[PDB]
């Protein structure tokens, strides 16, 4: 003929995705990738962290040497997983700010012990109890050291033991709490008195309260459990009468990115940097819907079940180009030609505005993929008990958190979705107008993204266009002939 | 998209707490769900618009909540005027309205 | 505010049928009109919407290509053509006011179909 | 004349709104909408949620069974409002940690309360204090049994209570700290001793003072109040020797929605998702400035006083098109035509481009109106005491989330009104290229925002022009002829 | 020669700045400013804010009256300064809660004390130590009154202060922990007892607890520390048998902007509205990386080094115009012309589309710049002991709004760059657009936002199209013959 037709138009696909940007709720888009991990493996693999499972431990038990606990003596751990299962199996106790004592040991992230030489003379030392079974025979917390009196006496104990390391001490202690009186004397043979513990920065004194108590493996008496720090310089000053629970030795507090974590989960083998309780998950996403409580190197959690992130145009599903309706016939490129001539139709994609839109699309990825926030020791998330407006303030903490990081990703996901539009749509166009430009008064726009060109056009003048080779001048004066009728 | 009527008030009768719902194939804007009441013989009324929000004159205990992919019209008292098809409508952000397969409540 | 559709219609298989939906008491150009069928048992399908204001409309996938719905302003009614009818589509269709138009809308309220009209029992076979 | 004008324009108004967006902080648009709730009803509303008017009785007096509380026992809520009015009117007492009880009680959300027979014998029971009337008779807080000696003679108590039910007991008990020794013989026949209330999980050991305090109502002593809870299966303990408020039984702990807030605000009949200290306010828009204590699906309190969001076009206010200016004289629609032709001039607005810059708006509005977060038991907000680090720490928290939330509706609003304003210069450059497409080489752009037209062209050309019926071909000869002279 | 040649483009520069856009990570811009305050001037400003420079004293120790802190009496601060140094020289004691009392000291900003004529009779009154020497003789706190027993008798104390005044009173005093029981003996003639400090709202009871504690200063006792709020209107009631550390009056307690800082950092002659530990910083750009402790009109802290917001144009190094490169020759403005006629080939700027990129450039500056958050008494956000769970939410609170902040910081920052890139590439458009609707038939696109304009175009007709004057009905025939060849 003498005439040819040149649209361009984008591809499109049968059934597309749904997406949320800033103008639409649901925009139909070609692709869209999930950003948020709903799911774990239900492991938690023993690297690249180190470790260490409770099993039937708690964190205390473990460092006060409940008998059931031996093979937790001097273990190191960046996590040390709590399960729910486990109990304790020893002399019933209670420490005061439980939460504190188990938080500075779980941030230690060591049970590393060294025993010390105290004086303790005039006192019967090593004192077991039926409670505590460590090898078929009564014992006792393998950590502390039950005193009790000697020949019917047990004199004042006012023992010294300076800090001369370049480290601070960790002291745990106790006061016991008899049953009855008959047990204060027959163990103590006087008065419950009290006992001070101190150092040149601090000073705890504890009375013993002697009374009846709800029986806990058949134990009406408790033991209270203190700690002390001493400072490297600094002196522990053990002040005592009797109910005293003394220490062996002491603990180290070190500095590291360990933590404590509750939870049931198997033990996997895998390299996953984000542990949560539900199992170690992909820390590729930005955010995650498994869990609150998280350790490493961790996706932010949200609380929307999914955010799509388009990759991919409008779909627009379906001569005639981009302003009427998307391509679904084409599959080698997102842009491209058709064509209408002498020789028949056809078509073929335009790979470097496919690219261009690519590269654009990856460069987002890449800036959303992979860019987690490691955190290690972080509050308690969830509670078992009422404790009142501690708890309260660690849940508003933790709940305005997650509120706000959820809003963050959700306006996140809008605007790169609604900048992967325009900036898809700003390729389209273009192109469109590189096409006008170069057919320059050789063509005209049809008003549906197709140009008719007033000259014979066979295919070679057709990919001159395509490539960018189209000489406007050789058909200048037949474009003009049949455009304008001169 | 799709919306399951799962209906769960069948067989009610007067002065019982419906608890008549609706779930989405997908989570919707709670603007855009609406609760219709058709009685036999009769083109359906609107009752609430939004997920809680009463249109036109109305009894008070037709008082609906819900968010999410989970709807509940919730009729506090039931009367013998109530017992109708009740169905449960979702906008789309194209101007397109879809209706759930409708729970009939009935004495 | 009242729509007062056309009456009954019996029709034999691969006829049209064209029903009427007439409004008053509020702007016709103000809102749209949206076409729902409620077929003997079963519940609401709905067929389609189209705006007075602009003329646009937006139909059901299962009826695309067979409904043709106008507008006509000066006498403030709406028309719906159903071509090429089978005995499955036995129904009372009813017609009602749509999405707000020319305006922005705040509440929601305005998302719904609030006014429906009387239904017209179309039989076909 | 053998030529017609076609311009194409927007809309304007006398008096615009004037917005903030990204780029222009003050851009003047034809409409905008507040997002800020500024103001209250002054009301609480009885609906959705259960409200009890405290009146005169705080929520700790409620607990204990101050008389003039006698009508809150067994009372349940949602929302528990605390009065400023409010005043003890019974035995002074004190509550260490009395915040975490006020809260626990609160966010339990009920005072039902069974009561229990414990064994109290060797004792006297019900004793009354001046300090109560009832019903002009002494008497003590309905839930506390005040012990004191029978026949001058006070034997030690050792009362076991266990708790064979499936939830948790709250008990609530205090420690006599008379004000002089006589008082101490005369109530319990001998020296103060101490309290011990234990579980099998924890003891709380109280010793009494006495001491001479100054005088609230004429009472020298006071009674301090401790709370334990008991957990399925445990067992209370009571060992005492004297100077014990004893429990009556105990109160129910539920998890749910409840909280307390303080407020003078009348309660009246309306129905409100959100209560505030103002009163009830509007739970729509998707930010308030009224307070920072709020319950129920209530708006994020932000700092700012108001945040406009434009919902229409830029004004612009004033042949010529929308490159010039905009036109104040339409009234049908946002986008339209105006002409001037062989028959005089006349205007129609384009309504379909209109309707698509609406349905736009309606989009952002969708996904702001109605989407409010619901908040119910939270962190105290507001101190009378200064206290120490902890009211510290929840007043950073609160200031913290108050300067994220007011950054987030800052920039939320300014970068929806920047992407409303170029969604309402693409419509109109979408229509303006739209009638430029349709035209082709019969008309030329004179840089206005206008066509010349170079054919006659009556009103139904022109009429066919914005409906998008105009046939090209039909007037290109003769449009030549005017543009060219052949 | 028949034609001219118009070109339009934009400056160009030989180096320019890499920012970072939502789009793309390293983008090349003409010119950009750093948002991020990364250094001091190591000097903290005594302007506009009171500084009291804490020297060898802690605060804890100026209240109390520590001899070296004598200059420090009566003293008022916007921010007190402790300095690494501080050490005290006096009688050891601890205070239970000390960081709670050092918040309600600094936040309360004053050490104005009032002396008070308790009644003390019966006991001798200003006791001394050794440990603090004030004046080579030995003496006690200033503000303390060591209490011993008066010719071997202690009576008990029944001291009454009424609070007659319009503001709450801070009461300052403690308990005696002597070493041994001869000193107990010695110093009070009788055993410990209790002391009780009560108001009707509250009351403290502290009992001494003999005991050999480690010496410090060669003292082998200790005092602890214990303070009270009088409300207006209430009463101090100290009933004591020994031990006491009394009161000599009170500190009043006020609200306001005051608050404590641990700074090394010299306080110089200078003027600054935001302190930081490491010196005062300038308040202009919107967020700092020099420290998390701030007090004063503060950026926000955010983790990144640097972040840096583009005030220019994309920069592409290099007749033809912007569509493929930028003119570096260019120094008049930032847009501009380029032209090649009969007469030679010339270049002039475009200084209204230049100056209409500068105010939006401004406007978003005079948005960023200059807005800064006063924030003034804060929570400890540097810990030298290891404290447990309150520490550790107070670590969390202060990570989560950092990450926070600085999050909205990297994505405004992405955010402004990507629009101002958008706006200047549009207002390059603009011009283009503009010239070509200005020369309409007689000139074509060339497609390198070049136009050619087919008639003679002096520099003349050149200037005319520049400054919006050019008449294309004057050139239009010989434009048209040019063109279309007749
Ligand atoms: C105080 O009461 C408790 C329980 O009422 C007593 O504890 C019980 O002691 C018997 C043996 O005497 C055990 O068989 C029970 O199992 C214990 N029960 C509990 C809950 O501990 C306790 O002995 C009493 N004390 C005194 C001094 O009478
Ligand atoms: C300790 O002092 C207080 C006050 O100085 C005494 O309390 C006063 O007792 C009288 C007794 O008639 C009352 O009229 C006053 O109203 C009380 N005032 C206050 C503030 O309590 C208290 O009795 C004294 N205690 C002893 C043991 O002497
Ligand atoms: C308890 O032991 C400490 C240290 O073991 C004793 O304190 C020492 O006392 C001597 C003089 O008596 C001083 O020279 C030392 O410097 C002190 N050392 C420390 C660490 O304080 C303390 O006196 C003993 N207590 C009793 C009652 O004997
Ligand atoms: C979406 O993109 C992924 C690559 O990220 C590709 O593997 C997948 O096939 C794409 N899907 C479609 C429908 O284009
Ligand atoms: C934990 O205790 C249970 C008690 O029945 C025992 O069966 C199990 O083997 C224990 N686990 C370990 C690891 O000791
Ligand atoms: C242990 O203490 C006693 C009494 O203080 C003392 O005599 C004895 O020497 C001490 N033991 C040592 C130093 O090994
Ligand atoms: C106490 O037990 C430890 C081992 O736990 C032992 O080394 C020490 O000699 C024992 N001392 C006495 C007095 O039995
Ligand atoms: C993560 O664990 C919590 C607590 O067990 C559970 O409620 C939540 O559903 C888990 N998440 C997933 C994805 O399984
Ligand atoms: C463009 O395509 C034409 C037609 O095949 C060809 O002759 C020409 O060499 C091509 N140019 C380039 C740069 O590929
Ligand atoms: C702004 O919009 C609201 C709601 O669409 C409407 O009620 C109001 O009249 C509008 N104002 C103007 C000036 O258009
Ligand atoms: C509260 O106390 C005042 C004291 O005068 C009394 O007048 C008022 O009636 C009381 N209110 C209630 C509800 O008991
Ligand atoms: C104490 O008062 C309660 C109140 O009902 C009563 O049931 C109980 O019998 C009284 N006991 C004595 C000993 O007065
Ligand atoms: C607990 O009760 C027993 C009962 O005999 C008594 O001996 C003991 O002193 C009591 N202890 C306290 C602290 O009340
Ligand atoms: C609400 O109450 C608080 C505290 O009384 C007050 O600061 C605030 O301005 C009040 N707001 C309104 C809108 O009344
Ligand atoms: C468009 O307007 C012209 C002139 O009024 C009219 O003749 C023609 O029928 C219209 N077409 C449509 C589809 O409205
Ligand atoms: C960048 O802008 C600053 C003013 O903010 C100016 O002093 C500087 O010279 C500019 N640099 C360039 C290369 O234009
Ligand atoms: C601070 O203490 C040091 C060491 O005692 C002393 O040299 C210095 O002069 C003291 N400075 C002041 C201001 O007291
Ligand atoms: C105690 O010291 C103060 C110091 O001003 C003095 O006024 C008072 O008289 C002294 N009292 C005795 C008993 O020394
Ligand atoms: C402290 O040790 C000495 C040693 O003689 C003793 O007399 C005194 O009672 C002890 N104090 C306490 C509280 O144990
Ligand atoms: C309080 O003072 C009175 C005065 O006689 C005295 O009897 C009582 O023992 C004192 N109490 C204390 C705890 O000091
Ligand atoms: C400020 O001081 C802190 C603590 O000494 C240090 O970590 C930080 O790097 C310092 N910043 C600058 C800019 O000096
Ligand atoms: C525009 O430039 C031409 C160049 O000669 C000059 O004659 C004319 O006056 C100028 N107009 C304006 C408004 O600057």
């Amino acid at each position: 003929n003498s005439t040819a037709t040149l649209c361009l138009g984008h591809h499109a696909v049968p059934n597309g995705t749904i997406v949320k940007t800033i103008t639409n709720d649901q925009i139909e888009v070609t692709n869209a990738t999930e950003l948020v991990q709903s799911s774990s493996t239900g492991e938690i693999c023993d690297s690249p962290h180190q470790i260490l499972d409770g099993k039937n431990c708690t964190l205390i038990d473990a460092l006060l040497g409940d008998p059931q606990c031996d093979g937790f003596q001097n273990k190191k751990w960046d996590l040390f997983v709590e399960r729910s299962k486990a109990y304790s199996n020893c002399y019933p106790y209670d420490v005061p700010d439980y939460a504190s004592l188990r938080s500075l040991v779980a941030s230690s992230g060591t049970l590393e012990f060294n025993n010390e030489s105290f004086n303790w003379t005039g006192v019967t030392q090593n004192g077991t109890s039926s409670a505590c079974i460590r090898r078929s025979k009564n014992s006792f917390f393998s950590r502390l050291n039950w005193l009790t009196h000697l020949n019917f006496k047990y004199p004042a104990l006012n023992v010294t033991m300076p800090n001369n390391e370049q480290f601070d001490k960790l002291y745990i202690w106790g006061v016991h709490h008899p049953g009855t009186d008959k047990d204060q004397i027959f163990l103590y043979a006087q008065a419950s008195g009290r006992i001070t513990v101190s150092t040149k920065r601090s000073q705890q004194t504890v009375s013993p309260n002697i009374g009846s108590r709800p029986r806990v493996r058949n134990i009406p008496s408790r033991i209270s459990i203190y700690w002390t720090i001493v400072k490297p310089g600094d002196i522990l000053l053990i002040n005592s009468t009797g109910n005293l629970i003394a220490p062996r030795g002491y603990f180290k507090i070190r500095s590291g990115k360990s933590s404590i974590m509750r939870s049931d989960a198997p033990i996997g083998k895998c390299n996953s940097e984000c542990i949560t309780p539900n199992g170690s998950i992909p820390n590729d996403k930005p955010f995650q819907n498994v869990n609150r409580i998280t350790y490493g190197a961790c996706p932010r959690y949200v609380k929307q079940n999914t955010l799509k992130l388009a990759t991919g145009m409008r779909n627009v599903p379906e001569i005639a180009g981009f302003i009427e309706n998307g391509w679904e016939g084409m599959v080698d490129g997102w842009y491209g030609f058709r064509h209408q001539n002498s020789e028949g139709r056809g078509q073929a994609a335009d790979l470097k505005s496919t690219q261009a839109a690519i590269d654009q699309i990856n460069g987002k990825l890449n800036r959303l993929i992979g860019k987690t926030n490691e955190k290690f020791h972080q509050i308690e998330k969830e509670f078992s008990e009422v404790e009142g407006r501690i708890q309260d303030l660690e849940k508003y903490v933790e709940d305005t958190k997650i509120d706000l990081w959820s809003y963050n990703a959700e306006l996140l996901v809008a605007l790169e979705n609604q900048h992967t539009i325009d900036l898809t749509d700003s390729e389209m166009n273009k192109l469109f107008e590189k096409t006008k430009k170069q057919l320059r008064e050789n063509a005209e726009d049809m008003g549906n993204g197709c140009f008719k060109i007033y000259h014979k056009c066979d295919n070679a003048c057709i990919g001159s266009i395509r490539n960018g080779t189209y000489d406007h001048d050789v058909y200048r004066d037949e474009a003009l002939n049949n455009r304008f009728q001169i | 998209i799709v919306l399951t009527q799962s209906p769960g008030t069948l067989s009610l009768s007067p002065g019982e707490r419906a608890t008549l719902s609706c779930r989405a194939s997908q989570s919707v804007s709670s603007s855009y769900l609406a609760w219709y009441q058709q009685k036999p013989g009769q083109a359906p009324r609107l009752l609430i618009y939004g997920a809680s929000s009463r249109a036109t004159g109305i009894p008070d205990r037709f008082s609906g909540s819900g968010s999410g992919t989970d709807f509940t019209l919730t009729i506090s008292r039931l009367e013998p005027e109530d017992f109708a098809v009740y169905y449960c409508q979702q906008y789309g952000s194209s101007p397109r309205w879809t209706f759930g397969q409708g729970t009939k409540l009935e004495i | 505010v009242q729509l007062v559709q056309s009456g009954a219609e019996v029709k034999k298989p691969g006829a049209s049928v064209k029903v009427s939906c007439k409004a008053s008491g509020y702007t016709f150009t103000s809102y749209g009109i949206s076409w729902v069928r409620q077929a003997p048992g079963q519940g609401l399908e709905w067929m389609g919407w189209i705006s007075a204001y602009n003329g646009n409309t937006n139909y059901a996938q299962k009826l695309q290509g067979r409904v043709t719905m106008t507008t006509d302003t000066s006498t403030s009614t709406a028309y719906m053509e159903l071509r090429s009818l089978r005995s499955d589509d036995t129904a009372v269709y009813y017609c009602a006011r749509g999405l707000l138009q020319g305006v922005v809308i705040l509440d929601s309220y305005y998302y719904t179909m609030d006014v429906w009209g009387q239904g017209t029992t179309v039989t076909v076979s």
